[PDB]
This record gives C-alpha cells, sequence and structure tokens, in this order.
RNA sequence: AAAAUGUUUU
RNA sequence: UAUCAGCUUGUUGGUGGGGUAGUGGCUUACCAAGGCUUUGACGGGUAGCCGGCCUGAGAGGGUGACCGGCCACAUUGGGACUGAGAUACGGCCCAGACUCCUACGGGAGGCAGCAGUGGGGAAUAUUGCACAAUGGGCGGAAGCCUGAUGCAGCAACGCCGCGUGCGGGAUGACGGCCUUCGGGUUGUAAACCGCUUUCGCCUGUGACGAAGCGUGAGUGACGGUAAUGGGUAAAGAAGCACCGGCUAACUACGUGCCAGCAGCCGCGGUGAUACGUAGGGUGCGAGCGUUGUCCGGAUUUAUUGGGCGUAAAGGGCUCGUAGGUGGUUGAUCGCGUCGGAAGUGUAAUCUUGGGGCUUAACCCUGAGCGUGCUUUCGAUACGGGUUGACUUGAGGAAGGUAGGGGAGAAUGGAAUUCCUGGUGGAGCGGUGGAAUGCGCAGAUAUCAGGAGGAACACCAGUGGCGAAGGCGGUUCUCUGGGCCUUUCCUGACGCUGAGGAGCGAAAGCGUGGGGAGCGAACAGGCUUAGAUACCCUGGUAGUCCACGCUGUAAACGGUGGGUACUAGGUGUGGGGUCCAUUCCACGGGUUCCGUGCCGUAGCUAACGCUUUAAGUACCCCGCCUGGGGAGUACGGCCGCAAGGCUAAAACUCAAAGGAAUUACACACCGCCCGUCAAGUCAUGAAAGUUGGUAACACCCGAAGCCGGUGGCCUAACCGUUGUGGGGGAGCCGUCGAAGGUGGGACUGGUGAUUAGGACUAAGUCGUAACAAGGUAGCCGUACCGGAAGGUGCGGCUGGAUCA
C-alpha cells in the first residue's frame, strides 16, 4: 500500500488465538472430577485413554487427560490440572499433575519420576 | 502524469546503462544539471551537456553520456530515488547513509547545493537525501 | 445410445 | 470500537452583578444562537500515567512488580468545618450497607498503616528487635514520639559466589550390563597410597558503621554478627531432565495398536534406539523439569521490510467531494528541512571510565545517554506559502474525419406459426431404436391470399464503437465521445480519488400491453434396477413493449487509473503529409492514434509477460494475511418480494493451494459429492424466563454551605445606663446524597421446540464432479426434485471437436 494508504489506516496484527481459556491467566487451577471415564483416540492410533471431565475452580469444565500406567481418581476428587494438549484425543487440551491434591504418583516409575510425581526410592 | 522528474532521470539513467545506451537525453531542470554534474564528478557518467532546444523549441535538454570500461562493463552498478514525493527522506548531519558500504554516493540536497554525502559529512550538513547512486 | 458401485488388515 | 452518527440548552458567546487566593458559565440576571463531529463528536469496552522492565540487529512489540515522580482513593454515597495548606487513612456531620455494646431509652466502629486472622486462590512471609544510624514532628534545651527507617525471622522466588575433595594408582580387580562367549563396558572409576581443610560442626579472638549523640557519666538494635586463629574427619554435603529427527547423547529386557508416549513429524499390529525398566550415555547442576504468560524466530501487518494474471488479494464501470500528490522558471518569506548557542530532559536504571565489598552479584563515583521540547542566532538546495512569468502537460477554437456509441419514430424483406381457399390422399412426425402425438372429421405435402409477433442471412472477421455492461435490416430526427492537423487561444487550469452518486448482461419483481418462435415449471412417451434426467411429443410463466424496481455475473485480460523510459520483426483499423508515373489511383515511404501476433533485455515458482508489461520507475485508490466454519449468524441499511450490502465468533483441520514433472499416484477395483440413520462437540433461532449495568423524567428529600427571617436567647461594643448595635438558637427557601414511582436503552444466563456446522461405524441411498467422467464444466439468477442434482436465460474457458 502506499505511505498515505498506511497514514490513513495502519497495519494491524493478527489475533493471537489463545490456547487454555479455562486457566484464565493460571499455571494451573484446580478442579473436582464430574467424570472419569475412557476415550477411544482419534485415527490412526487406538488405546483407551484415561480422561476426567472436571469442573475447574474458574467455573468451567473441561476434560483433562490423566498422563501414566496408574489411576487412582475417581468422583469427586479434588485434582490440578495444568495445559497440555493430546493430539490424537478431539477436545482435550489439559492435563491432570500428578503427585498433586487426590491424585498420586504413577506407581514404578524409575524413570522421568519429577513428571509423574513419584518420589524417589531409597 | 510526471510527479518526480527527479526519479525520471534516475530512471532513465538506469534504464539506458542497462540497455547499455551512450547517450540519454530527458528536458532540464536546474535540479537535473546538478545532479549530473555531480554524478560526472564522482566518475559514473562519461559527460554530460545542456542543449538550447532546437528540434522542440520548446525547452533545454539535459544529454548525458555513459560510459562503459574494457570489455562493455557498466561504470554504474544501480541508482536509487530516496525522497519520495509521496514520502521525502532527511537526514541530518551525524545520520547520513552510507551507501554500498561507503563504496556508492547518496547525494543529498544541502542548504549548501547539492553534496555527495563525503562532502556533506565534512562540512557538518544534512538535507534531502535525493539518490543513493552507486 | 444409455450402461452404477469397490468398508476396518497389520 | 462505526455491527456507536449525530452530541450539547449554562450548552457556545456577550453585558451587569455576585463569588473566589485566583482567571473563568465558577455563579447569576438579561441578550444573542451558538459550540462539537466521518481528520470520528456522543456512546460502548478496557486501563491509573511515567522514569523504567522484558524482548529485539534495529525499527518495533509486550509491560507499568521492587525503586523514583505525578495522580486518584481511604466501609459506600454526599457534605462542609478548622487551617498557611484537606480525597482530611488512624477527624467531624448526614445517609446506606455491615460489626459490636445496651438496663431497649440509646451508644460505639472502619488494617487498601505494621505484624496477624478468616476467606478466595495454582500461589506470596513474623501477631520480631531498636530508635544505635539516616529522615520527620514538637521543645530554648536535656529530651519525648516515630510498625518512617535501620535491622532480624520466614520461603531455592531471582541473581551471584563457593563446596561436596586433590595428586598418584592396571593388576585395567570384583559386581552389574552387553556379547560374535573372544571379550567389551562401567573405569583410574574402585580398592589401595599420599595429601589439603574452603563451607558445615567444635572452640577462641572480635569489629566498622559514631569525625554521631550526651554538660557529663556514658552511648550499636543488628550482635559474640562479619572477619579471623585453633580442632575434627575425605568426612556432614547431588540431584533433575533427556538419549527417532529438529537436538548433545543407545543398547538389552518386558510389552504386543494393549499398556502407553508426543512440541510437530509421528511411535506401539512381535527384532520398539520413540512405551516400561536396566546398563551406558548427554545436557545442566543446588538445582532440574513441567505449566502459564510475553517477545524472538514470523519479512506471518513488511516505515526499516511483503504482496494482489493463475497461489489469499484489482472495487462490475465511471463520474466526482474531502484528502494525497504536482511541468519549467524569476523574486521573496524562512513554516518543513539543515547548522550553532542557551535552557531543560531529577535521582535510580542503562552504556562506559575509575573505586569499594576476599571475587562476583551488588554498591559508590565521573562521563555519556536522556533519541525530545522551548528560546535564540544563522543557511536557502529541496518541500510548502506569497507573487510574476513560460508552454511542453491539460483544456479550448478552426478545419479535416472514422464508426453495430446512444435515444426516438417510421419502415423493408425472408422465414416460422396460424387462418382461408385450391389440389391431392395415407400417413405424417420423431429417434440410437421407438413411442407419446397429429392424420380419411383429408394431415404431411403443394399453390394462392391474409393476419400476427419476434429476430435482422449475405456484408460480418483476423474488424469497428462504447467507461464498463454492451452495440448489426434500412431511413430520418435528436445526441455523446474519439482521432488527426499545421498555424490559433488560455497558461499547470494536471493526476488520482475514501465516503457519496450514477450507469450496470441475463434472470427476477410490480402495473398495463403483446405473444409468432423458443421455452423453466408441467403433462405424456421412451431409456433405466429407478430416471423427480439426458432424448421425443406437448407446453405456462418468461423471452417482446411501456414505465418503474432489483444491482448481481467466470460483470475476466481472473491484470485499477495516470505518466516517463527500455531491441526488434510482422499483420491490420483511422486521420494526415511526401514522392514518381499520373496530374485519378495503383504504389511506395513518413508521421499521429488504435488493434493483434512473434520476440530481445528484463521479470516470474513455473506457466508465461515482454513498448497494449506481468520490465525499470513516480503519484493516488481498492484489496490480501492458512484451509473450513462463512460471505454464514447477530445487528443495521436497501428492496414490493427474491434477496443484496456491511460483517463476526465459538469450534475444527495441519494442511488448503499455484504451476509444472513423470482433482488418479493405494494409481479407474482409483478418487469423490449430498441427503438419510446413530453418536459427540460447539453455535443460531425461539413463546418466554432470569439477571446485570448505565442513565433519564417526576415525587419526596438528611447533612451542609449559601440566601432570608428570628416575637426567643445574648458577658466584650455603644448608651439618653429604661437600652441599642452585633451575634446565636429556631424557622423558611434554593441546591442536595439516598429512597420512592414510572417508561425506555444496553446486556449476561437460561429456554420446550427448532436450524445448520464440525467430527466419528469400517451404516443406508444413489454417482454429481475429476477422462469428452460418459449430457463439457463453472458463474449469476429462476423454478423443480429423497439427495446428490435437473432444466431454462445470459455469461466464461479455468472445455473440446473440426480447422
Ligand atoms: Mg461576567
Ligand atoms: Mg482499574
Ligand atoms: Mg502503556
Ligand atoms: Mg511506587
Ligand atoms: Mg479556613
Ligand atoms: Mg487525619
Ligand atoms: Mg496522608
Ligand atoms: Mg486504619
Ligand atoms: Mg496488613
Ligand atoms: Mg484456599
Ligand atoms: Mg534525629
Ligand atoms: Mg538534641
Ligand atoms: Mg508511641
Ligand atoms: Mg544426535
Ligand atoms: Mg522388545
Ligand atoms: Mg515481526
Ligand atoms: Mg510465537
Ligand atoms: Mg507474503
Ligand atoms: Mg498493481
Ligand atoms: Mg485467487
Ligand atoms: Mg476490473
Ligand atoms: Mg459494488
Ligand atoms: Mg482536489
Ligand atoms: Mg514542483
Ligand atoms: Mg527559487
Ligand atoms: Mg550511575
Ligand atoms: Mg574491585
Ligand atoms: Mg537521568
Ligand atoms: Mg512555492
Ligand atoms: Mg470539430
Ligand atoms: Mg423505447
Ligand atoms: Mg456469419
Ligand atoms: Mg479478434
Ligand atoms: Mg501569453
Ligand atoms: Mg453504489
Ligand atoms: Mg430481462
Ligand atoms: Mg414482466
Ligand atoms: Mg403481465
Ligand atoms: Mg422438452
Ligand atoms: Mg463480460
Ligand atoms: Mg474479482
Ligand atoms: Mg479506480
Ligand atoms: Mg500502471
Ligand atoms: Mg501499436
Ligand atoms: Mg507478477
Ligand atoms: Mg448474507
Ligand atoms: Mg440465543
Ligand atoms: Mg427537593
Ligand atoms: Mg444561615
Ligand atoms: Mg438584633
Ligand atoms: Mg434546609
Ligand atoms: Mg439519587
Ligand atoms: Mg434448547
Ligand atoms: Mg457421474
Ligand atoms: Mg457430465
Ligand atoms: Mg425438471
Amino acid at each position: 500500500p502506499t505511505i498515505q494508504q498506511l497514514v490513513r489506516k495502519g497495519r494491524t496484527d493478527k489475533i493471537s488465538k489463545n490456547k487454555t481459556p479455562a486457566l484464565k491467566g493460571s499455571p494451573q487451577r484446580r478442579g473436582v472430577c464430574t467424570r472419569v471415564y475412557t476415550t477411544t483416540p482419534k485415527k490412526p492410533n487406538s488405546a483407551l485413554r484415561k480422561v476426567a471431565r472436571v469442573r475447574l475452580s474458574s467455573g468451567i469444565e473441561v476434560t483433562a487427560y490423566i498422563p501414566g500406567v496408574g489411576h487412582n481418581l475417581q468422583e469427586h476428587s479434588m485434582v490440578l490440572v495444568r495445559g497440555g494438549r493430546v493430539k490424537d484425543l478431539p477436545g482435550v487440551r489439559y492435563k491432570i499433575v500428578r503427585g498433586s491434591l487426590d491424585t498420586q504418583g504413577v506407581k514404578g516409575r524409575k524413570q522421568a519420576r519429577s513428571r509423574y510425581g513419584a518420589k524417589k526410592e531409597k | 502524469t510526471m510527479t518526480d522528474p527527479i526519479a525520471d532521470m534516475l530512471t532513465r539513467l538506469r534504464n539506458a546503462n542497462q540497455a547499455y545506451h551512450d547517450q540519454t537525453s530527458m528536458p532540464h531542470s536546474k535540479i537535473k544539471a546538478g545532479i549530473a554534474g555531480i554524478l560526472k564528478s564522482e566518475g559514473y557518467i562519461a559527460d554530460y551537456k545542456v542543449n538550447e532546444p532546437k528540434e522542440g523549441e520548446v525547452g533545454k535538454t539535459l544529454t548525458l553520456t555513459l560510459k562503459y570500461g574494457e570489455n562493455r562493463e557498466r561504470s554504474i552498478a544501480g541508482v536509487r530515488r530516496i525522497s519520495k514525493p509521496g514520502l521525502r527522506v532527511y537526514a541530518k548531519s551525524t545520520a547520513l547513509p552510507k551507501v554500498l558500504g561507503g563504496l556508492g554516493i547518496a547525494i543529498i540536497s544541502t542548504s549548501q547545493g547539492l553534496l555527495t554525502d563525503k562532502q556533506a559529512h565534512e562540512k557538518s550538513v544534512g538535507g534531502e537525501v535525493l539518490a543513493y547512486v552507486w
């Protein structure tokens, strides 16, 4: 565009889409497990991915993935929910922080323990 | 209609130099004559001449004769217009532009007449950055 | 001269 | 932010008065009718601003913690009082909401001071010490006060520094792990030998900050602190992430599309370097990862620094308003611009030079920076202002001139159809083949006569004209623009143009007319698994006319307008002018303006473009920012309607796409479209229903200031010493928070029902597109149909046959 066109109407940037609206500017949010279940992944891929409908303290209810082999949380279990997308799962944009609040660390972890909330074993 | 006769001079020179023409001609103006003079003094054209009208009998004609070196080699690596009519560019005595790392010359119209950057910097005078001929 | 279609391997 | 276009009536100005520290509609009376606004007023949304901070090559982008400056506020709303000074945080008055005391009559209170509690939250500390230092208040002073401040506690929250050992040690030991059973690896690692003592722990010494303060005596909260001597033992002191690619670092075992991993590409279906564990390794290290957020990479909003023929992108076209922009030149101004000077840009930060903490972080100090602004003095090349010339841009005159440019009216012939008559007799028509249909009630055919509507063979394309859409019988009338020309005239009058206005194929709509042919819909016949199609026979709107409306097209050259420059070659349309023979014209040239093809430089991803640019440049406008959702919803405008214009978001995918090579590449047993059925997610409509915010018009109206009044109460003043002056309570009036009442505006949730979108069975129904996709496809519009789609009308080539 001409300089006069830029003067009359300047450049405008893009919108910069948000990824995790339910957190509302917080690194993680507390919630209650309104439902605990399993979902089939999209294709390709095939499994029984463990997820939970959680009512976060922001008043929004979202689906959160439960990582790691092992699971204890059930109905009305208080959880901490952080960001994180599961690519082969449409509509899952959050994960549950293992080792925090009611959810507990994966039992037999010995590598990458901190990411699954597993205390070091003597 | 014609908007920037200086840009017309620059593009005429660029096109003629690219097409390997020995001479180019245009309607004459004082600033065009000054730019041609400093181009000749800096060695980018062989010579220049202002001709009294005898074909159109209307106005003076400025004619630039260019120089090509051994094996038909361009003496002008390019010319660019800086202070456009749509957006004019003025440079201070400290912020004078450098062309081709200093190899080329920026033509600056200062309050003391047309002066190449090197000159201006020596006189510590700025002005309107007309061209970047290199 | 008209004359349709071709699931999910691993 | 325009999906907010009108706002304001003390409002804008004037005069007099009042008021105030002070100017002022600050207030008041009177007069006038202003003021603001598409260069965005008013309204909505969000927000304290800045020095700075983060990021970045820079330009920028994000941000406003500590520290420092300004502002605002102190339970919410309002008000004044006192004072030099008041949003009066730890004041007062009134009202509201709260909490507390009460003997029920009435009272008391405001941590967004410091610490602290509850609560909310992913998340942020002690109900500490001292006024020793600096700062502040009062006092003549000693001094008193200071949750300012100086300190300490707490937390890896950040930055910085240090330690967890150092040297030697092959016999390359065991043990793990791997193996080709040879060995390899962990690994100089260990064992073993000799050393050192920072930190920690134990113990001793022990400050500076005080050139303070105090008449003196005396006087350090931090504090037995820092620092430092001695002692102990190599000890009390290493984890976290990662190892398919980007990306530094690989193997074994277990698992078997399971369990799981992932930032993207993807991994897992029995040989997993991608899951889990182990050995080994790598990056970091008192940290290491994850999440959130910001900048970078992203030139992915491109001023620096991008684009629009086919990838997303040129408005359908023109006129034209604001605006942007401006041929040659004289003079002048000195606003832009440029150069000095002065002032300012506090400090801190930041850059940098010195200095101090054992180094560093950090701290002090000098300078720079502070990218500007104001004042002032210069310069005049350029931009602009003022002013005067010039003619080459532009327009005009005169003459020459081409044409389907437009509008109106009359009118010509052929052909179709119908009608009348003659003749004549069995079919005609139609197709791939047929049938429906028409025909002995005489069709088809054939001749004559007539009626009527519509379109204009040949000329006619390789062409002309128009801003585009578009424009073809002839004649006349009216009218627009273009081209050329040497003289002539004006003298930059130019270009472009947001908003706005007009024009704008076809279809469509309204009123009236007309209706031959054609022909959506429709009916029938065929084909077919079906055939709501192709094909056939019929056939209504429409096609036509008049006047309006609509305002969209593949409205395409998918290429905005103007200008200058940059090889040629070769057709063709228009105007001149020149030449020879003519004294026509044939011919050649040449010039100006069109319109094609080839083609150089150049450009482009390629295809291709190339003087008619998609090349080199300058001016102005429109437009693009991944694909869907979607040119859809909501709102608004326009319309009689159809609809058009303006124009999102949630959600979803990791592609979509351009050209080309050999819409398919799993390679036609390909690909691929839409209903219907099922599930999931987000969203729209909806009788309604439920909130919220911002105001408005009235009614009432506390405190309070102001203006009145004051019969009541009054020590200073004066008295003719009976009082008066002046004041005060009280009372009234204006304004006035709150409340009440009413009607609107905006907006959130929800809503039976309903609509479409996205994704998922590997469901059902057809095959619409991609090849001539088997009826070339697509664009606008119209009607029809289970659904794709079918058909009519006009258009396009992003189709082709035959040349
Ligand atoms: Mg007055
Ligand atoms: Mg705020
Ligand atoms: Mg800001
Ligand atoms: Mg502050
Ligand atoms: Mg006072
Ligand atoms: Mg106070
Ligand atoms: Mg105060
Ligand atoms: Mg208080
Ligand atoms: Mg507090
Ligand atoms: Mg809490
Ligand atoms: Mg003191
Ligand atoms: Mg004293
Ligand atoms: Mg006290
Ligand atoms: Mg590598
Ligand atoms: Mg295995
Ligand atoms: Mg950028
Ligand atoms: Mg980014
Ligand atoms: Mg781009
Ligand atoms: Mg362009
Ligand atoms: Mg396109
Ligand atoms: Mg166009
Ligand atoms: Mg339009
Ligand atoms: Mg104008
Ligand atoms: Mg000029
Ligand atoms: Mg001059
Ligand atoms: Mg400093
Ligand atoms: Mg030092
Ligand atoms: Mg400073
Ligand atoms: Mg001027
Ligand atoms: Mg004429
Ligand atoms: Mg007519
Ligand atoms: Mg013909
Ligand atoms: Mg043609
Ligand atoms: Mg004249
Ligand atoms: Mg319009
Ligand atoms: Mg029509
Ligand atoms: Mg009609
Ligand atoms: Mg009618
Ligand atoms: Mg038919
Ligand atoms: Mg067209
Ligand atoms: Mg277009
Ligand atoms: Mg235009
Ligand atoms: Mg152009
Ligand atoms: Mg031409
Ligand atoms: Mg291009
Ligand atoms: Mg619409
Ligand atoms: Mg709704
Ligand atoms: Mg009242
Ligand atoms: Mg009073
Ligand atoms: Mg009295
Ligand atoms: Mg009162
Ligand atoms: Mg009120
Ligand atoms: Mg509902
Ligand atoms: Mg088909
Ligand atoms: Mg077809
Ligand atoms: Mg049909």
